[PDB]
């Protein structure tokens, strides 16, 4: 059968590593985490209505008046949450394990971080509350940074001269039509992978010792997708706010500014990057290559051992690089003012020169401690 | 301010003190050099767009 | 796929049935050991790092309070 | 009828480590009225000093509280 | 807890704790220039212990 | 710099505690003769009550009490009715600038979302509308304020609206300013989340089944795991 | 090395063509007037 | 027991009435047991 | 040849009319 | 400089898994072609030792001490193989430029 | 000098970067006068074998410094009791296993934590309870 | 490159029948016809509010305020119908030719086509004109039909006693989300 052959090809009689930990475990809990959304996405959009006049009206009559409205919106929010903490140990997995040298693969994956990060903005404009009119704004006129092309831009995204309606109409339609481009991303990301088969975590060749999926690694998924959701009601039933920001919870107040304003977690080490260098534009840059050191990181790779299992010093600079993205996501929480802009301004170049020198010279010293180089 | 065009319409009188100082602000000082009476056609009346340059 | 994936030799590979073994062998007995044993190996190369975040995390926090603090001097 | 917040203000007020903030209180409430030609005033005092007192009101206000 | 426990941690701990100070305080070479360069550091010391509460 | 309300101990801090539904009803009442002649409610409905503090005939009561009015009409505009079940609470200054003008240019916030809209929002509210000591040296606030050291700024445009015994709680219990405050932000959390209790309740069920099913998945895993974890491998070159 | 300097001076005069055909093709597009 | 093997177990149909049948009435138990419970933990919240 | 060893014991993994049960 | 690399080779691990420095390598096309030429016991010695790596690792276990890799014992078998490969890789690519 | 007493006149649980700090170097000067006696008495058998000698019982002992420093800090932080003989002692149970560590003996650790705990917990209260040492004559 | 196979699989290298008419056009075109849609509907969707009082005033913005949001608007909507003349052209080339002893691509055609029937009907709901309720009442009801749970299904998709707002905003939500579906 033609289906079924496919079917067999990528989840039962694929060829997986024997070895590989929990941290393997995550990329599948990310796509169950898209599923959900989507679920939970469709579930939101029989009762929303992106106008402005009816938008913070409409997530109340969720809210309230919907059967069991709120479990699906704070399901939504919060694995929206999940989905950015999966996805985070995600690329850290594949940063520490050395599955950047998957060159396509990984391309393909931070072309998925960046609509991820886009659809996750537009949907928390969506509810347009104060906090989402003011960091819509805010995150737009970032993009008038760009001198000739970028004013204009703005308010052809923001539709007008200001976001308003036109805004949030077509915010709502991109927010919804992002994650199915995102499914078929995956798709994209799952064959370019299956092609080279997974990595382990000693990063040799695993070709010797390859196990079924269907009966090993298909329960390890079913155990930590039962585990993420634990944390994820955990996070929705009892500890429901946490992850959000009381100020959404007003409504949009153009001529009011909510005082302290600051993005959700997740875009936080960005933020923090864009504060920190003074001029605008460089501000904007950084924050792109924050996320697009990324990409550049397989051309990095300047070691003969693929992990960082057998790579004591390599590992130590890595742990300092999430010591740092911490202290910037932190950072970037808090106000204006001494001594946090210059632990900013630190961490940002801490956080460049170990992403961008100290890894592969690193590797070149462990290389030559082997009697290799 | 009135919202104008969507956007906080600053609309604003100042006093014999407040049109001194602003005056006497270093024109070419300023990071912007626009003169307090560049922008009012009345010193006791100052109009502005509430959008920050920054963000 | 399988049977074509490497070759190798000479490398015999025994194995139990699931219904025939216990299913936590000495879980407790040697696992808490193997878990200690485990961190005793990387915790020198995982928390110091994130030691000094704690304490850069405090010595910003307190610093900027006593920014806010008045001057004595200030007024007076 | 004493609201029971005034009992437990009372008691957290008495407490010394209270009792000499309210006293660093009073001599920023006086350097403000000797040096009373000037722009110092005594906010912050006032908070820090109703930061211990409320905590520990908060502390044994609702048990009273019905 | 009798025998072991109770005698490996007071009674004979004590007894080892010495012991082995005794071991490394009384280990001397007899040579003379090593034990007057340790006169040599106690002046240092005694020089900073006044200076330092001066 | 803002004073950050101190934590008191709710009977829904908890983490499967729910809410005291008698305290809700009593902060009911303290909206409904106090706050509601300036902040307006405007997510809850009558029909709301039934359910957590009100039953079905009762709030019928309740809705029966007040006149909302009707627009369209066969030629006029308004002979409000009774208001009934379906009908939301009345919202006072039915335009916004009317407020503005009649609490000096504020604007009382909506108390639907009060807590949630508001960091610390049960202390918060708890400690605004208690917080109203005097104010201090070199202070100057500007015609028609009051001083709360929460507040930000310190400068709150509403006046202290309970005075101990502003209202007689029909239950009896004594009206104490506190005790109406407390009651008041039980009630205004209910607002700000009808469900809390329900969801309590789901978390609950949540955590009995994951630990039911948590070792059951383990041990299926451990089983289909263990042939490899007990895989004996030998190297014998011939 | 010498050989790829060749190939280089061999494909360059043809890549300056292909970015002269997007010059004219961006231009047009972006209906920018300043060209 | 041999006879659960033989009864419940044995046959992938005979295994899966069990899991079914026992579902229909769990969710009994399970809601009962529970209300009982969240009521009890907040007894003296609660309409009645 | 085949024969130099024995399989190797399982007794820390083999538990101790039971397949039934098992 | 001796003692230290034999801490650092301490430290980094692999030789508790009984692997060899050249196990270690990743596999480039330079390093497929230095392992295809190798002998078949020493490739075999090799697949075995990566699987036995692997299983190790599988049961998050590490060999005992006496079965570990000493450090003066490891034997660079793969690095004469590798160099013929790097010095004809090079060769060939030298006279490319030709 | 006036820096060590720092570290007395901030309130305990306040501060514990300084707190670190200075613990941190007591430890550490001690371990140049200790290495020093060891290295005087006890001598090398090449300059460099000396030299790492220095820094390994400075290390060691600038370590068992900073931990006692930061475990005594923090341990009043987070329980919020700034003046408790157990602070310290968990303090200088901290540091006696850093001590252990270092040796590489868990006995030492069992020593080390007991005894060197006590003996901080010993010094904090002294410092509350005002006890005086090395006292002028009053007679 | 892995995916450049694919391409080279099933539209480069491809052994395609050398004497097929112009009626195996059809099928591609329907395909094209399938993005034309979801692009057009894309931008139809930035400017369309799904809410009952405010569904026919956001679609005679569109008209005329957006522009050429008219020229987007009458394109869907005609784009529809010759998705719908298209479809049938090719089930008639199915019938015709004998296409039909390829089973299972004859079985996801056929729900292919039950899939972008239901798609029209709701799209057709969508702009809450006086034919777009009536209509939708109409074929809810057929539901109705149902010999014991009718009833309830019907309400269910209705999401109330009666089609109104409920209605309008699920339709919505369904007409958005099948088009990927049928992409699938
Ligand atoms: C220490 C006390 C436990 C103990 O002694 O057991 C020894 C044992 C270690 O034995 P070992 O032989 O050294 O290791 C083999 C594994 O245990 C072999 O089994 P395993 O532990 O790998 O089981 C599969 C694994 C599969 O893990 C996952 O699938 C994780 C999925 C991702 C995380 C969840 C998603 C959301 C993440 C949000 C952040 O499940 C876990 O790892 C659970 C970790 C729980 C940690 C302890 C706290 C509870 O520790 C555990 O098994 C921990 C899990 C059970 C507790
Ligand atoms: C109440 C009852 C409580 C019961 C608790 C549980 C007990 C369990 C049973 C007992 C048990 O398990 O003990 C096993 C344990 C087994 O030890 P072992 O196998 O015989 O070898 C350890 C000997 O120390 C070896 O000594 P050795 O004579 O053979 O010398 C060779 C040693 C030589 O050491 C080294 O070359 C390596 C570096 C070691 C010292 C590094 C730091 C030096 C500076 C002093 C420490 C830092 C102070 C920092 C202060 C900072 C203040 C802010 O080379 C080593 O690798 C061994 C290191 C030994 C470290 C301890 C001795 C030196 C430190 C003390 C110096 C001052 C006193 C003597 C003058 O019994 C002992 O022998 C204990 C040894 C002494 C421990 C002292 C710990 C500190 C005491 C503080 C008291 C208050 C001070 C204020
Ligand atoms: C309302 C229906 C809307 C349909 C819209 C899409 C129509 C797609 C037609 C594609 C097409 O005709 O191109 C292939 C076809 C290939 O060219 P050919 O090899 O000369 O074909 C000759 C016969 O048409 C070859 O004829 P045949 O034996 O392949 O089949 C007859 C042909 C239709 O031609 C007919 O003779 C029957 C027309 C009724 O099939 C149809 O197009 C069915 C159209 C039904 C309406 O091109 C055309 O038929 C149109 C040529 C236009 C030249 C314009 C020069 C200026
Ligand atoms: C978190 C700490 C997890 C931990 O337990 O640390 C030690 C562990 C050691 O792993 P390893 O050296 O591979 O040894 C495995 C032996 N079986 O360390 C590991 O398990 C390896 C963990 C690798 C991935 C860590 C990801 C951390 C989060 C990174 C987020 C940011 C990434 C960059 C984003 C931009
Ligand atoms: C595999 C994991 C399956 C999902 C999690 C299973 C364990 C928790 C099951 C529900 C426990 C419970 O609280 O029951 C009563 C509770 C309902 O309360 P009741 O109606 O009063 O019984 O059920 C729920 O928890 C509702 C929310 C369940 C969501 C499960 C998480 C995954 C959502 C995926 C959405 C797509
Ligand atoms: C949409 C979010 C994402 C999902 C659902 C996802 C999912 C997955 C899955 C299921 C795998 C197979 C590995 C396994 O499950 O064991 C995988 C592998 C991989 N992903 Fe992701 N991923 C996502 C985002 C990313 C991003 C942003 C990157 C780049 C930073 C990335 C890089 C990789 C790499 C390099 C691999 C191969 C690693 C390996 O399997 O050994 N992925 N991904
Ligand atoms: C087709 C898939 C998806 C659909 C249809 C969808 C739909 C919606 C809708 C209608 C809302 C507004 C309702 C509300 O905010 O309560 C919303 C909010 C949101 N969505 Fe999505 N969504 C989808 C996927 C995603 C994904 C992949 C993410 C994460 C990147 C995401 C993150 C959010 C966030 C953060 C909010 C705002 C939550 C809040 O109000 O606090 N959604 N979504
Ligand atoms: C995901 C892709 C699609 C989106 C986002 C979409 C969106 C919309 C929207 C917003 C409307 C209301 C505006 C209007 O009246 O045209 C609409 C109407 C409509 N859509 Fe779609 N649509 C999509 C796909 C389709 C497809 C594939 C068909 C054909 C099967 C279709 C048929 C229609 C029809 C017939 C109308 C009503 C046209 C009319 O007003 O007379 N749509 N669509
Ligand atoms: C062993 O190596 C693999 C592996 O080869 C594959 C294909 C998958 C993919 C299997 C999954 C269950 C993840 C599904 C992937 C998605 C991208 C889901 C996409 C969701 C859509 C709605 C599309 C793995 O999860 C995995 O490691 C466990
Ligand atoms: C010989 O048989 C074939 C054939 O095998 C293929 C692939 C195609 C190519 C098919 C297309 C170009 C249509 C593709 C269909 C789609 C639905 C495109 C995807 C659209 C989305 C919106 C996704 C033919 O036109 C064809 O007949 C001549």
């Amino acid at each position: 059968h033609p289906l079924f052959k496919i079917i067999n090809h990528s989840f039962i009689d694929l060829p997986a590593p024997s070895n590989i930990s929990s941290w393997w475990n995550f990329g599948s809990l990310l796509g169950v985490c898209l599923m959900v959304q989507i679920i939970t996405g469709l579930f939101l959009a029989m009762h929303y209505t992106s106008d402005t006049m009816t938008a913070f009206s409409s997530v109340t009559h969720i809210c309230r008046d919907v059967n069991y409205g709120w479990l699906i919106r704070y399901m939504h929010a919060n694995g929206a949450s999940m989905f950015f903490i999966c996805l985070f140990l995600h690329v850290g997995r594949g940063l520490y394990y050395g599955s950047y040298t998957f060159m396509e693969t990984w391309n393909i994956g931070v072309l998925l971080l960046f609509a991820v990060m886009a659809t996750a903005f537009m949907g928390y404009v969506l509810p347009w509350g104060q906090m989402s009119f003011w960091g819509a704004t805010v995150i737009t006129n970032l993009l008038s940074a760009i001198p000739y092309i970028g004013t204009t831009l703005v308010e052809w995204i923001w539709g007008g001269f200001s976001v308003d309606k036109a805004t949030l109409t077509r915010f709502f339609a991109f927010h919804f039509i992002l994650p199915f481009i995102i499914a078929a991303l995956a798709i994209v990301h799952l064959l370019f992978l299956h092609e080279t088969g997974s990595n382990n975590p000693t990063g040799l060749n695993s070709d010797a010792d390859k196990i079924p999926f269907h009966p090993y690694y298909t329960i390890k998924d079913i155990l930590g997708i039962l585990i993420m959701f634990l944390i994820l009601m955990t996070l929705v039933l009892f500890f429901p706010d946490m992850l959000g920001d009381p100020d959404n919870y007003m409504p949009a107040n153009p001529l009011n500014t909510p005082p302290h304003i600051k993005p959700e977690w997740y875009f936080l080490f960005a933020y923090a990057i864009l504060r920190s260098i003074p001029n605008k534009l460089g501000g904007v840059l950084a924050l792109i290559l924050s996320i697009l050191i990324l990409a550049l990181m397989p051309f990095l790779h300047t070691s003969k051992q693929r992990s960082l299992m057998f790579r004591p010093i390599t590992q130590i600079l890595y742990w300092i690089l999430v010591a740092n993205l911490l202290i910037l996501t932190w950072i970037g929480g808090q106000p204006v003012e001494h001594p946090f802009i210059i632990i900013g301004q630190l961490a940002s170049i801490s956080y460049f020169s170990i992403i961008l020198i100290l890894m592969p010279i690193s590797g070149i010293i462990e290389d030559k401690m082997l009697k290799l180089y | 301010a009135f919202k104008w065009r969507g956007k906080p319409l600053f609309v604003r009188h100042r006093t014999k003190k407040e049109i001194d100082q602003e005056a006497a602000v270093e024109v070419s000082q300023l990071r912007d050099p626009q003169h307090d009476l560049d922008r009012v056609k009345k010193p006791e009346w100052v109009i502005l767009i509430g959008v920050c340059t920054h963000l | 796929e399988f049977g074509n994936l490497a070759r190798i030799r000479h490398v015999i590979s025994y194995s139990l049935s699931p219904f025939e073994q216990r299913a936590f062998p000495s879980y407790f007995s040697k696992g808490i050991p193997n878990v200690l044993r485990r961190t005793r190996e990387r915790i020198l190369r995982v928390a110091p790092p994130f030691v000094v975040v704690y304490l850069i995390y405090t010595w910003g926090n307190q610093e900027f309070e006593q920014s806010k603090r008045k001057n004595p001097a200030m007024y007076e | 009828l004493v609201d029971p917040l005034t009992t437990v203000r009372e008691h957290c007020e008495q407490l010394e480590k209270c009792v000499k903030a309210r006293e660093r209180l009073e001599l920023c409430d006086n350097r403000v009225s000797s040096r009373s030609q000037t722009e110092e005033d005594c906010t912050e005092e006032l908070f820090d000093f109703l930061h211990a007192r409320d905590h520990c009101v908060a502390h044994k206000l609702f048990k009273n509280l019905k | 807890l009798d025998l072991i426990w109770l005698e490996k941690t007071i009674p004979k701990s004590t007894s080892t704790l010495h012991t082995n100070m005794t071991t490394l305080t009384t280990n001397q070479k007899g040579l003379i220039k090593l034990y007057f360069m340790s006169f040599l550091i106690n002046i240092i010391l005694i020089i900073i212990l006044y200076s330092i509460n001066l | 710099l803002e004073l950050h309300p101190p934590s008191y101990p709710w009977s829904h801090r908890g983490l499967l505690s729910s809410l005291d539904h008698t305290s809700i009803r009593r902060g009911f009442q303290v909206y409904k003769q106090v706050c509601s002649s300036c902040h307006s409610m405007d997510y809850v409905a009558y029909r709301h009550l039934v359910g957590v503090c009100y039953t079905e005939e009762e709030a019928k009561a309740l809705a029966e009490e007040v006149e909302v009015q009707d627009g369209p009409n066969d030629d006029g505009e308004m002979f409000m009715r009774p208001g009934k079940l379906s009908d939301y609470f009345p919202k006072p200054y039915p335009n916004p600038e009317a407020a503005r003008a009649a609490n000096n240019g504020a604007l009382p916030p909506d108390l639907s979302y009060i807590v949630r809209a508001r960091h610390g929002g049960e202390d918060y509210v708890f400690s605004l509308l208690t917080g109203y000591c005097e104010p201090p040296t070199g202070v100057s606030l500007r015609e028609g304020l009051y001083f709360n050291p929460y507040f930000p700024g310190q400068a709150i445009g509403m006046a202290p609206p309970i005075y101990t015994e502003v209202l007689e709680y029909d239950d009896g219990t004594p009206a104490t300013m506190s005790q109406v405050a407390k009651d008041v932000a039980t009630f205004l959390r209910w607002a700000s989340e009808p469900e809390h209790d329900h969801r309590k309740r789901m978390g609950l069920k949540m955590l009995l089944m994951m630990g039911l099913l948590l070792p059951l998945t383990y041990a299926m895993k451990r089983h289909k795991w263990s042939v490899l974890k007990s895989r004996k491998l030998a190297y014998r070159p011939p | 090395g010498p050989r790829y300097r060749e190939l280089a001076r061999n494909w360059i005069p043809t890549a300056g063509m292909w970015g002269t055909v997007g010059a004219v093709g961006l231009v047009w597009a972006t209906d920018w007037r300043l060209i | 027991p041999s006879r659960l093997y033989s009864l419940l177990f044995r046959r992938t149909s005979t295994f899966a009435l069990t899991i079914a049948v026992g579902a229909l009435f769990f969710e009994r138990a399970f809601d009962q047991g529970a209300d009982a419970i969240y009521e009890h933990i907040n007894e003296g919240k609660l309409w009645k | 040849s085949h024969t130099d060893v024995k399989v190797p014991d399982f007794s820390d993994y083999r538990r101790a009319e039971s397949s039934e049960a098992r | 400089l001796d003692g230290f690399r034999k801490w650092y080779y301490n430290a980094a691990g692999f030789n508790k898994l009984g692997l060899m420095r050249d196990d270690t390598l990743h596999e480039t096309e330079d390093v497929k072609e230095a392992i295809r030429r190798l002998p078949e016991d020493l490739y075999n010695d090799r697949m075995f030792r990566i699987k036995r790596a692997l299983d190790l690792t599988m049961r998050h276990q590490i060999l005992p001490k006496d079965q570990w890799t000493k450090y003066e014992e490891d034997k660079f078998y793969l690095e004469p193989y590798l160099k013929e490969v790097i010095r004809e890789r090079k060769e060939r690519e030298e006279w490319a430029k030709k | 000098k006036r820096f060590f007493e720092s570290y007395h006149e901030v309130p305990d649980g306040t501060q514990c970067h300084r707190k670190t700090y200075i613990t941190t170097a007591l430890g550490g000067i001690c371990g140049i006068i200790g290495s020093a006696y060891s290295v005087s008495l006890n001598p090398a058998d090449s300059t460099l074998e000396a030299v790492a000698r220095v820094g390994r019982y400075t290390f060691t002992a600038a370590a068992i410094g900073a931990m006692f420093g930061l475990t005594t800090c923090v341990s009043a932080q987070v329980r919020e009791k700034p003046d408790d003989p157990l602070n310290y002692f968990i303090g200088g149970c901290a540091g006696g296993l850093t001590l252990g560590a270092r040796t590489h003996s868990y006995g030492t650790a069992a020593m080390g934590c007991v005894y060197m705990g006590t003996a901080a917990a010993l010094f904090k209260i002294g410092k509350l309870e005002g006890w005086e040492l090395f006292p002028t004559p009053k007679v």
